[PDB]
């Protein structure tokens, strides 16, 4: 929709290294290659069988 | 040292090969000590030890 955003992001919910990288990602500035969002929800549905 | 290159040549000795050799490993230890680094990293001091 408009105004709508899709950040898609290669992640492994399996290392705390990428949860904290992406975290960071999500919440640094745009002039620190981060995007400068504060999150509203979070959905954390990765699973394996 | 000229002497010394002309007769390992005729010995057919390789003065550099231990240097060589030891390389090689010093670069696999670094590649060990990356996936060590790596995997303390991820499960942290305690956890590991």
């Amino acid at each position: 929709a408009k105004g709508s955003t899709l950040i898609v992001v290669p992640f492994n919910q399996g290392s705390k290294q990428d949860v904290e990288a992406l975290i960071e990602f999500i919440y640094d500035t745009e002039k620190n290659g981060g995007l400068g969002w504060d999150l509203d929800a979070i959905i954390p549905f990765a699973a394996i069988p | 040292r000229q002497q010394l290159q002309v007769l390992a040549r005729y010995l057919k000795m390789d003065l550099d090969n231990g240097e060589r050799k030891f390389l090689k490993e010093k670069d696999t230890v670094a590649e060990l000590q990356a996936q060590l680094d790596y995997l303390n990293a991820e499960l942290g001091e305690f956890f590991v030890n």
